[PDB]
């Protein structure tokens, strides 16, 4: 490829997005636990949020 | 006589002098081995008489 | 007096004499010209309007104009039953145990 | 001298270090230091010049001292306790004869004057030999004494040595002395932590020991011993001149690179123990290293000082010297910071 | 050809090339050993398996 | 926007509550730290700060040439 | 610190209850970047001996990698061993002296009070 | 403590103070090194002997013998001094203060 | 060295101004002492007479410096009515900054003095009213 | 630009201050440096103090708006005297008169 | 690196290969003396290598493609504007003087490396001990200032003590007036500028400087114009010499170890012709150097290590 | 936050293996997107902040910020590539690495919910900063520029360091919302007074503070373009984030500890906009505006009401973007005429009148017209300090005069006039800098039209 | 360029001292910052007695 | 113009005995 | 740092020199056997800290 180096900023986002995504999942310890948004489940939904 | 002179005298410059001044009374050594040594006793005297390190 | 060699001081370039048509960005003309076009375009075109557009539609930024329906919904509770439109403590003052003196 | 009967030296130096960092007796820890001040004397006289005649005779007087106090400090706590075992001495008599005779060993300030002396007189290989592996023993012999070592004398040489080195550093041209004060403040930082946290000491020795490492490797790379050669190389190889700039950043404190790592975990062991006062000024007086590091990389890679006609000829040879381990040590010494919970390794 | 003195690194030095991919191919194979023991060890010890 | 690129309120909630139940529990812990090394530097009779001594197998128990040892 | 405690098992790069902690993955980010060394001290060595810095000695680079991730692998593991053995030593202090470590009567904010320092 | 002990340790100090001004020589600075090792010589054996320390009576020797194989290559430096200035005054050696 | 400051100390502040001055004249007479020491060791005088000047000219500079301090410190305190307080320390540090300007005869050695010596003498008193360490047992 | 042609200390000796004259461009009976008060002016000449209203409005100057000439020693304020500021140029009436009138 | 300490330990000795003929020998003279093909004869009757006399393009012929490179390059100095301007303000004078003597330097370290290498001897044209003849010709002659004979005298100090004297000087006597006879024989058009003062200095300072200076280091041989004529009585000269002085008796294997190590690193032995000493005939300013140092990495061959260059052709480079 | 700093970081590759011709377009046309993708930060909530990991977070005083760091670095590139259009491609790349280093650590900086990670990288911000003033500075006095602004700010802010350990050691953490929920009140002593010195200092020497100034008409002058828009635009308002951060804690002795320091501004700002007055040098008299600008915002962070502090984070942004764009026209005026005094080269309007138009419009917002949002945080700053206290009005109004006084005088003597006559290599005006003056100009007016989302976190 | 050096780059060597520019210094350096400080100082110790005593009037402010 | 670089005799005063 | 060479790998190198109470000649005891021998059975396993104390 001629000009493959402009795939390089624009992938390092999106995998980057991707790591953030992650980290919501470390950090799920109070979801749907919380004393303000304490609600029971939906049918067909396993979580509250991904 | 503000900025360019005595807020440039007092906080930086000053300072600077007083280092250079202290580098260069540090580096005056001649070089004598005799003298350092001599050096060496008088450390040894200070700190055994004066300021009581072996108690 | 005989001094150091060193190469004299270039004369000042015109970018406008070898490119009449220059944009003041490289030598190169289609360099130039594609220099000029991608500021122009992701600059202007890509974040100064699609960021207007952006941040003229947020949505309800710091909960802000929520606020004013929240309160369009108090005082319609607090004139009706005529409640005092507001108290003059913030939390219930039989719930506070102050010191004795 | 002969490969091999500088090998056999070489090896000798290294078991007489050795033998100071693995024995438990104090009559071994004397012969080890004897061992290795015998030992390094020839390395000082590779090259047979006055200067050298000179720095070694000053090298091994100075070392004799040191060596006759620490014999006096061990028959007397033989006398108060009528034992050898390498542990806190039992008379504050001789703690304070052996803390001497360890800082004479050490170059601490006000016993310093050898130092920028001696480094000045003997070749680059031979000076960092000294100035990184002569002082590994005695620092093991401070780190199994700290029971009986008294605070005010250690904590007033730890002061003494960074001010002194400061102020020494901030003075000359030549590099070698440059280093040499250098090294004086940052064994003031060393001994500084020593009764609060020794894993500090131990991660601020290794961290020295890196650093002077890169620099030497480099100044023997580039064959400099004045700054106006290190100003020269700009022209001969531009990335010798980046290397150095970077690892004298890296050596005075500055952040993110490794030199930050130290001395802010040894603020960190000493406002615990609410010792407010000593870490600012330590601080405030290693800005000074910051000074005179500064002054080195304005000379060197900030600006392009002029060089001389002969000096295109150089540029038609490649270099062919071993620079052993100088990338892995430049890495190493600068990009280390990510890594700092690694010093619980040591602990 | 074109340079007058042959370079001392104009041609591979094939025994060297030899050493470093098989001491790299060994250290990558250790790593990978020891990284499955050591999580098997752990799985034995502390009784998830 | 709110669909596309932006978090739930909810999510950046909970998110907010574990993580300052994980900087709370972190707190704790290093101030438990201090006063323990505190006390052990006070008092010497736990694991850490345990300074060497003679270990007392180098000890000769048989019996010597003189009787009064 | 520790030095009483290493003191029975002398040394010993990682113990046998260094066995019992969950060793370090192979995808952690500590590895990566002790790799991301590896490789920049690979670049620096191709550089400073006047080679093409991203094409020259590819055997050399991937040594340097794979040397500096097996060394920084034994370390995070040593790393996280002597933080275990930390925590452990200190849970179990806290625990053998209960008098030393009082709990605290938890007050909510009705029954403190906090001094008001006006800004105006 | 005994009588002999506060003299042999006065004899290693005026030896210390004899060591640390050099007057013109070397020499008697290196004389002034080896008074010390025997003053701690008959510090240690005395200490040791008075104590009946059987297997410490092996150390003096060694104390000895490393600290004179000093003595011999502290001679010859001397002598390398005398090779390039003609003598052992201590005002020579001063090639290193810039 | 340890009870020329403690004998310095136990003088509460602000009561008996001559034994405060002799104790400040005392402790600037051994820094005074131990700088000539190093003086005359390091920089070797061409005579012994000059030594002695030079020893004598040291020692009474630095003991007309500690004089100066304790006595204005004293004064100051005694006619402000307060003994607990750095700005008294502050005024001696000055005056003495003053007197090492006397002695060196200079104007801008004067004013340097005057100004960090009683930023100093402050600083000092400071630490002793909160009990600041500079020499902290090792407690952690 | 050559470093013998900025501003130096103070000329104490005759010999100096006609070497600054000579560095100025004017007249060495003309030169009359500020004082030797210590606030830096060091050698630059101290002009007849007249703002740039009061030069000729028609003789042809190399720079007709500043009324100045290229090469010609500047006034230490001159970026306080030109014409869009503080004149000086003299007045029908006297200055205290003025004063006196408007202030009663 | 293929010498080393390993290769002196596992027994590469430099006194198994040398020989007695091993031998190095300097061939001296005027500008015009014919000493020239009186070296090549030697060169053709002991079988001794023969370096031709070291001139501005000498490395440029030792390393790359052994072409000489412009000017600009190497050297920065013309002898023929020596020739023409003798008092040139630029200092080419000394610039000149100052280059031919870093290529002397050069080629006796390859002379040397040559002899402790192979055995063979070397048959060397107006050798590093022999430079300073030209450097004063010139300071008598008024082309130079005191300031350049100065620098000259400390870098010939610095580094003329770390190496060893030639076994043989042969020196080649010659008047002036037949040394401007070849000159107008030769024709060479910038040559007749000279002046015969300059060749008189010359001559004098080889009579009363340098023969009585080397006279107890070598054994010194002189001939006349017609005795060098003569190839195998020079040789018959030159094999029938009894070396008892200078100090090539007293060379043990390490010392001669050490010399092959010193002399083989081309950067080490050049390190001290660039001593930081800014005289105005040397010193290149900043930009100047900057922009002809990014031309010289721009040539073919140069950018990279000698086998690490693709635009000449080289293969196999990620595996190197 | 790591959708920001990994292709911030993988710029550098972007910017290492492109050709010797195409650096500049690729670095431009990345940063703009990257500028694009920090729109995403909008996403504030009445109550609670943002808030990522345990390691990053960011509310509504970081987000202008990091916009505007993340817009300002396309600027850079475009403004920096004339002066080094001549200069080796390597050092090129250099340079421009440099940039996206500094942009790294600023923008995760900003983001830091720990303080001594703050602290970290707000002073691994010096080294980039650093080498590039005096590296890429033309004259001689970039090296004692380069000393002067390293040592005040390192020497002001190692006891920063002390302080915030001993915060770590006694509260038992440094995240910023444990600090917000553990916050306790600071009694009286000498020991609370020098922590609060030691806490406000390291800013006050960056904000800068008038008497610890002297750095500044330094190295805003012999430093590059690029160097001057980083260090007018993004760094001063870096110590002006950290003052807000830290504040927090100082209470309530600060409420007679800023008093020395309020005068050392409410006078200072008088002092220096009189020096703009009698300025010969045209980057100084922008260096002393920045000065007295930034005063302003320390007043209005010390009186801490929040009035003030929407006040100063609409100051900040507004100043950085006025002040970016008056050191480009002085540079491009600077690369036509080939030096720096304003007073050579006069009566630009005739030959170059768009320029000129876009003088008069840096000019106009620099004295706050409205409703400009210099002048939305002027009055806010106003309305805090006529609550705080009455005479104050004063020392604002002479400074509404001299600032004027000052701006308009900067715009007669560089465009009215009659033009000087020996000066005739006055280029007509390229496409490339109207692009910059435009870029820096538009958004400034555009956010005059919507200015709640750079009103601070309490709006 | 004369002028422009003289006027900031040579301020600084040319300037010595003494009793006249000390007590300028001292004079217009320190001494506004001392009228500033008891001005704003005497006025806000006034409003503060006034407003904890129920004096002045803050009716309708709400806004500060 | 361009940018400034050492002269000869700054890198003499940066290359005496002592600073 | 004191790396423990000898008890890492089993052997005696200069432990029989350390104490006064060891197995000496011809087993010759000292004149203070029994005080340092309770000292040591003392402060055995306990700490410097608890037996100084």
């Amino acid at each position: 490829r001629d000009h493959w180096i402009h795939v390089l900023v624009p992938v390092g986002f999106v995998f980057g997005y991707y790591l953030d995504r992650k980290n919501d999942e470390k950090l799920a310890a109070f979801r749907n636990k919380s004393l303000l948004y304490k609600r029971e489940l939906k049918p067909q939904e396993e979580v509250t949020w991904k | 006589l503000l900025d360019l002179i005595w807020l440039e005298t007092i906080l930086p410059k000053t300072i600077s002098l007083a280092q250079m001044k202290m580098s260069t009374t540090i580096t005056s050594q001649k070089g004598l081995i005799k003298l350092y040594f001599l050096s060496f006793l008088i450390t040894i005297l200070i700190s055994t008489t004066l300021l009581n390190f072996h108690e | 007096t005989l001094r150091w060699q060193e190469d004299p001081e270039p004369e000042d370039e015109n970018l406008y004499e070898k490119n009449p048509d220059s944009h003041g960005y490289d030598k190169d003309p289609a360099v130039d010209v594609w220099n000029m076009r991608v500021v122009f375009f992701f600059g202007f075109s890509i974040v100064l309007v699609l960021g207007s557009t952006f941040v003229a539609y947020l949505p309800d930024y710091r909960m802000q104009e929520w606020a004013r329906r929240e309160a369009e919904r108090l005082v319609k509770y607090r004139e009706a039953h005529g409640l005092p439109l507001m108290e003059s403590n913030c939390f219930d003052p039989s719930k506070i145990q102050l010191p004795e003196d | 001298m002969n490969p091999i009967i500088l090998i056999i030296i070489l090896m000798t130096v290294m078991l007489g270090t050795i033998i100071v960092m693995i024995s438990t007796h104090w009559l071994l820890i004397w012969i080890g230091f004897e061992m290795n001040m015998l030992a390094i004397i020839p390395i000082m006289m590779k090259k047979h010049n006055p200067r050298a005649t000179e720095a070694s005779t000053k090298y091994f007087l100075t070392q004799s001292t040191a060596s006759m106090l620490l014999m006096m400090a061990i028959i007397i706590n033989l006398m108060f306790s009528g034992q050898w075992t390498v542990m806190k001495l039992f008379n504050p008599m001789a703690s304070m004869l052996m803390t001497m005779a360890l800082a004479m060993k050490l170059g601490m300030a006000p016993f310093h004057f050898w130092v920028p002396e001696v480094t000045q007189g003997i070749p680059l290989s031979s000076g960092l030999i000294l100035l990184t592996w002569q002082k590994l023993a005695p620092m093991s012999v401070l780190y199994q004494i700290l029971p009986s070592i008294n605070l005010d004398l250690i904590l007033t040489l730890s002061i003494l040595s960074i001010t002194i080195g400061g102020w020494g550093g901030l003075n000359q041209t030549q590099l070698r002395k440059i280093m040499a004060y250098s090294s004086i403040a940052h064994m003031g930082w060393m001994t500084a932590v020593l009764l609060y946290n020794p894993t500090m000491t131990l991660l601020n020795l290794i961290i020295y020991i890196i650093m002077t490492s890169t620099m030497f490797t480099l100044f023997m790379a580039n064959s400099t011993t004045t700054t106006l050669s290190l100003s020269h190389t700009w022209n001969k190889a531009p990335i010798m001149t980046i290397l150095v700039l970077i690892t004298l950043l890296s050596m005075g404190g500055l952040p993110p690179l490794s030199g930050f790592m130290p001395k802010w975990m040894i603020i960190q062991e000493m406002t615990k123990n609410d010792s407010i006062i000593l870490p600012t000024l330590m601080a405030i007086t290693a800005l000074l290293n910051l000074y005179f590091y500064m002054r080195l990389t304005y000379s060197t890679a900030l600006t392009m000082f002029p060089s001389t006609n002969n000096m295109k000829m150089k540029w038609q040879f490649p270099t062919t010297k071993r620079m052993t381990l100088l990338p892995t040590m430049t890495v190493l010494s600068t990009m280390l910071l990510p890594l700092t919970p690694i010093l619980s390794i040591l602990e | 050809k074109f340079y007058i003195q042959e370079p001392p690194h104009g041609s591979p030095n094939w025994l060297k090339v030899g050493l470093t991919l098989g001491t790299s191919a060994f250290l990558w194979i250790y790593l990978i050993k020891q990284h499955n023991e050591d999580v098997l060890e752990y799985k034995r010890r502390n009784g998830l398996e | 926007i709110a669909r596309t690129f932006f978090d739930a309120p909810e999510k950046n909630y909970e998110r907010t509550m574990a993580i300052l139940q994980i900087e709370s529990e972190k707190a704790e812990l290093r101030l438990k730290e201090l006063e323990v090394r505190r006390l052990m530097r006070a008092k010497g009779d736990g694991p850490w700060f345990q300074y060497p001594t003679i270990d007392k197998a180098l000890i000769d128990h048989s019996p010597k040439a003189t009787p009064d040892n | 610190m520790m030095t009483g405690r290493q003191a029975r098992a002398p040394l010993q790069f990682l113990p046998d209850e260094a066995r019992s902690l969950p060793p370090p993955k192979l995808t952690d980010p500590r590895l990566a970047y002790i790799g991301f060394l590896g490789y920049c001290s690979g670049l620096i060595d191709n550089a400073i001996r006047r080679r093409p810095v991203l094409s020259a000695g590819l055997h050399r680079q991937f040594l340097y990698i794979t040397s500096f991730v097996f060394v920084g692998y034994y370390l995070l593991k040593r790393q996280d061993y002597m933080y275990a053995v930390r925590d452990h030593d200190m849970f179990s202090y806290i625990k053998s002296h209960p008098e030393d470590f009082p709990e605290k009567d938890k007050k909510t904010y009705r029954e403190v009070f906090e001094e008001f320092h006006p800004v105006r | 403590m005994s009588l002999v002990y506060m003299n042999i340790m006065m004899a290693f100090t005026v030896s210390l103070t004899g060591l640390l001004m050099y007057r013109s020589h070397l020499m008697s600075s290196l004389l002034c090194l080896e008074g010390m090792m025997l003053s701690l010589f008959i510090l240690a054996t005395l200490m040791i002997l008075n104590s009946h320390f059987t297997l410490a009576s092996m150390m003096p020797i060694i104390l000895l013998v490393f600290a004179a194989c000093e003595a011999a290559l502290g001679l010859s430096l001397l002598v390398m001094v005398s090779n390039t200035y003609g003598t052992d005054y201590v005002q020579n050696l001063n090639l290193l203060q810039c | 060295a340890k009870t020329l400051l403690h004998q310095y100390w136990d003088i509460p502040e602000g009561t008996e101004c001559h034994r405060k001055t002799y104790a400040a004249t005392s402790i600037g007479g051994a820094s005074g002492l131990v700088v000539s020491a190093y003086s005359v060791a390091l920089k070797t005088p061409t005579s012994f007479l000059e030594g002695v000047a030079r020893t004598g000219r040291y020692t009474f500079t630095a003991a007309a410096i500690g004089a100066i301090f304790g006595l204005t410190s004293c004064i100051s305190a005694q006619v402000r009515e307060k003994p607990d307080d750095p700005l008294n320390y502050l005024i001696g540090g000055c005056a003495g900054g003053l007197t090492l300007g006397a002695r060196t005869r200079s104007y801008g050695i004067g004013a340097a003095a005057c100004a960090y010596m009683g930023l100093t003498a402050a600083l000092v008193k400071m630490g002793q009213l909160e009990g600041w360490k500079v020499f902290a047992e090792p407690k952690v | 630009i050559t470093k013998d042609m900025l501003p130096g200390p103070y000329p104490k000796t005759p010999e100096e201050r006609a070497a600054a004259a000579k560095k100025y461009n004017m007249r060495v009976e003309d030169y009359e440096p500020y004082p030797d008060d210590g606030m830096g002016y060091g050698d630059y000449p101290k002009l007849p103090d007249r703002s740039q209203q009061e030069r000729d409005p028609w003789y042809d100057w190399d720079h007709p708006d500043l009324r100045l000439n290229w090469g010609e020693p500047m006034h230490w304020d001159l970026d306080m005297y030109i014409r869009n500021r503080v004149d000086t140029s003299p007045t029908p009436v006297n200055w205290n008169l003025m004063c006196k009138h408007l202030f009663g | 690196l293929q010498y080393g300490p390993l290769a002196y330990i596992l027994g590469e000795k430099t006194t198994k290969k040398m020989t007695e003929n091993s031998k190095l020998i300097t061939v001296d003279g005027n500008i015009c003396s014919g000493k020239s093909k009186l070296a090549k004869e030697v060169a053709e009757k002991l079988g001794l290598k023969h370096f031709p006399e070291a001139g501005i393009h000498y490395a440029d012929s030792t390393t790359g493609d052994g072409k000489p490179l412009p000017v600009r390059f190497s050297g920065n100095c013309s002898l023929e504007k020596f020739y023409d301007d003798p008092k040139s303000n630029d200092g080419n004078s000394y610039r000149l003087q100052a280059w031919l003597y870093a290529s002397r330097l050069l080629q006796y370290a390859d002379a040397l490396e040559h002899l402790l290498s192979t055995g063979q001897g070397v048959v060397l044209e107006r050798s590093i001990y022999s430079d300073f003849v030209f450097l004063e010709a010139m300071y008598r002659q008024g082309f130079i200032r005191k300031q350049c004979v100065d620098h000259y005298n400390q870098v010939k100090k610095v580094t003329v003590c770390e190496y060893l004297p030639p076994h043989v000087v042969i020196y080649v006597d010659v008047p002036v007036s037949e040394v401007q006879s070849r000159i107008q024989k030769k024709g060479n058009p910038h040559e007749m500028k000279i002046t015969s003062a300059y060749l008189q200095d010359i001559e004098n300072v080889y009579k009363g400087t340098f023969l009585p200076e080397m006279s107890e280091k070598c054994e010194v041989l002189q001939y006349s114009a017609w005795e060098a004529e003569d190839a195998e009585k020079v040789v018959e000269d030159i094999q029938y010499l009894k070396y008892d002085k200078g100090p090539w008796l007293d060379q043990d294997d390490r010392k001669l170890h050490n010399l092959r190590m010193l002399v083989q690193d081309k950067l080490e032995v050049l390190n001290y012709t660039s001593i930081p000493v800014f005289l105005p005939e040397v010193t290149i300013g900043a930009h100047q150097s900057d922009r002809v140092f990014q031309e010289f990495t721009e040539l073919p061959g140069r950018k990279y290590r000698a086998g690490y260059n693709e635009d000449v052709g080289d293969k196999w480079i990620w595996l190197k | 936050m790591l959708k920001y700093i990994i292709p911030t970081m993988m710029l550098m590759p972007l910017t290492w293996l492109s050709k010797n011709s195409m650096i500049w377009i690729n670095t431009t046309l990345h940063s703009l997107l990257i500028s694009l993708t920090s729109l995403l930060l909008l996403n504030q909530f009445g109550d609670n902040s943002l808030n990522f990991s345990l390691t990053f977070f960011s509310d509504s005083l970081s987000t202008p910020l990091l916009i505007l760091t993340m817009w300002l670095l396309p600027l850079m590139l475009m403004a920096s590539q004339h002066h080094l259009s001549k200069e080796n491609l390597a050092r090129k790349k250099l340079f421009i690495s440099m940039l996206i280093l500094l942009q790294l650590f600023l923008i995760m900086t900003f983001t830091a919910t720990e303080l001594i990670f703050f602290y970290i990288m707000f002073e691994a911000t010096l080294v980039p900063t650093l080498i590039i003033i005096t590296r890429w500075g033309n004259q001689t006095e970039r090296l004692n520029a380069g000393l002067y602004f390293l040592f005040y700010t390192l020497a002001g802010s190692l006891p920063l360091l002390v302080a915030l350990i001993y915060i770590q050691n006694t509260m038992g953490s440094l995240n910023f919302l444990i600090l917000q929920y553990w916050v306790q009140p600071m009694p009286n002593s000498w020991s609370n007074t020098f922590m609060w010195l030691a806490c406000m200092m390291a800013f006050m020497v960056k904000m800068p503070l008038y008497g610890l100034h002297l750095w500044l008409p330094k190295a805003h002058v012999e430093a590059p373009i690029a160097g001057s828009m980083v260090l007018a635009a993004i760094l001063l308002k870096l110590g002006g984030y950290g003052m807000m951060r830290i504040t927090l804690l100082l209470n309530p002795i600060t409420d007679f500890m800023a008093y020395p320091f309020i005068m050392l501004s409410l006078w200072g700002m008088i002092m220096t906009s009189s020096i703009c007055l009698r300025q010969t040098d045209l980057k100084s008299l922008i260096a002393y505006s920045s000065v007295s600008h930034m005063a302003l915002v320390i007043v209005a962070i010390l009186i801490q009401t929040p009035w003030s502090y929407m006040g100063a984070t609409a100051l900040m942004i507004a100043h950085g973007l006025t002040s970016s764009m008056l050191f480009c026209l002085a540079n491009s005026n600077y690369e036509r005429v080939h030096s720096r005094t304003m007073i050579l080269a006069r009566g630009l309007q005739t030959l170059l009148p768009l320029m000129a138009a876009w003088w008069l419009l840096a000019s106009l917002t620099n004295l706050a017209l409205p409703p400009s949002i210099n002048l939305i945080g002027e009055l806010f700053v106003v309305m805090s300090t006529f609550s705080w206290s009455n005479i104050t009005i004063i020392l604002m109004g002479l400074n509404m005069v001299i600032t004027a006084l000052y701006s308009l005088y900067m715009l007669i003597t560089t465009q009215r006039g009659k033009h000087t006559h020996h000066i005739n290599n006055i280029l007509p005006s390229f496409t490339r800098e109207n692009a910059l003056m435009s870029l820096h100009m538009l958004p400034l007016l555009l956010l005059s039209l919507n200015p709640k989302i750079i009103l601070g976190p309490l709006y | 360029i004369r002028w422009t050096c003289a006027r900031s780059a040579n301020v600084y060597p040319n300037f010595r001292p003494n009793t006249k520019t000390s007590l300028l210094g001292a004079l217009f350096g320190i001494g506004p910052l001392i009228f500033w400080y008891y001005v704003f100082k005497t006025d806000r110790d006034r409003k503060e007695k006034l407003i904890q005593e129920g004096k002045l009037d803050r009716t309708f402010n709400i806004s500060y | 113009a361009r940018q400034w670089q050492p002269d000869v005799e700054w890198a003499e005063q940066y290359g005496g005995a002592v600073m | 740092p004191f790396f423990d060479v000898q008890k890492k790998l089993g052997v005696d190198l200069d432990h029989w020199m350390t104490i006064q109470s060891a197995e000496q000649p011809h087993r010759i005891p000292a004149r203070c056997h029994a005080f340092e021998k309770e000292w040591i059975e003392c402060a055995h396993g306990i700490g410097s800290i608890r037996a100084e104390k």
